[PDB]
């Protein structure tokens, strides 16, 4: 009676644990991957991250400048 | 009684001597056990008959749960957590079953010692060898894993023992 009215079967807890373990394992591997990706982008600068501004080339004036040699 | 298996818990045939009274003087044990039967065994049996028939009016059953076999820790990839969980649970169930096997053999040993009386040293050698074998196997499997034991630690211990055995056998063959 106690088992019937207060508790559930073992399969429920077993499969809930399986799902929880999957979630945590993927989170751990994602954390490692993100750390490595951040390190690579900060070192190489070719990624979307750690992009530091440079001078906009639309500011340059391309006209004759009173002297032939610029 | 049918409540347990006679093979898992064996007993000898239990030979009992017959009373051979050398005198006509009345002993107290037989008369006293007769009045004990009359005063205790009979009403207790009546109450049990009533309780058993009340139980028989309402008969219902329960079942022993069956667990199938799952791949063990040796077949699990290095970080695959789902198979590791399944293997760990299976290993824990097997560990408890092994504990219960050791308990059964120890019960056999204790019963033999009590039963054989003054002849227990000679007449309980079979149970002593059974317990020696089972204890050796259990100690090989689980002795030094400690708290925070796991299937991986048990596998590592087995692998270490197997390397030692293989090295010894190769030395013996080449000696
Ligand atoms: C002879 C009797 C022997 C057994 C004695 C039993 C004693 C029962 C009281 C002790 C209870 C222990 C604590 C249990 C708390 C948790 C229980 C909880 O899990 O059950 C919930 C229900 O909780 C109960 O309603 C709590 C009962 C609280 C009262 C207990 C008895 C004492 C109450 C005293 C009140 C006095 C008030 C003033 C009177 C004048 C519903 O659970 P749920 O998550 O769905 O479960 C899912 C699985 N299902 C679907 C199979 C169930």
């Amino acid at each position: 009676w106690i088992a019937r009215t207060f508790y559930d079967g073992p399969e429920k807890n077993y499969e809930k644990t399986m799902a929880i373990l999957q979630i945590e394992a993927e989170k751990a591997e994602l954390r490692l991957k993100e750390l490595e990706v951040r390190r690579l982008m900060r070192a190489r600068g070719d990624g979307p991250w750690y992009q530091y501004p440079t001078i906009d080339k639309a500011l340059i004036d391309h006209s004759p400048k009173t002297t032939p040699d610029n | 009684p049918d409540s347990w298996d006679k093979d898992v818990y064996p007993e000898p045939p239990r030979r009992t001597p017959a009373p051979a009274p050398q005198t006509s003087l009345p002993n107290p044990v037989t008369y006293l056990t007769k009045i004990f039967d009359l005063l205790v065994d009979r009403p207790v049996t009546l109450a049990r008959e009533f309780i058993e028939q009340q139980h028989a009016k309402n008969r219902y059953y329960y079942y022993h749960r069956e667990f199938r076999r799952v791949p063990d820790i040796t077949e699990c990839e290095e970080k695959d957590i789902l198979c590791m969980f399944e293997a760990e649970m299976q290993w824990r169930r097997d560990y408890k079953v092994d504990q219960e096997i050791v308990n059964i053999i120890q019960e056999r040993l204790k019963a033999c010692q009590q039963r054989e009386g003054e002849s227990y040293r000679q007449n309980c050698a079979k149970e002593l060898e059974q317990f020696t074998q089972v204890s050796k196997a259990f100690q090989d499997r689980y002795s030094d894993l400690g708290a925070h034991y796991s299937a991986r630690k048990c596998l590592a211990k087995q692998k270490q023992r197997m390397l030692a055995e293989r090295k010894a056998a190769k030395e013996a063959a080449a000696a």
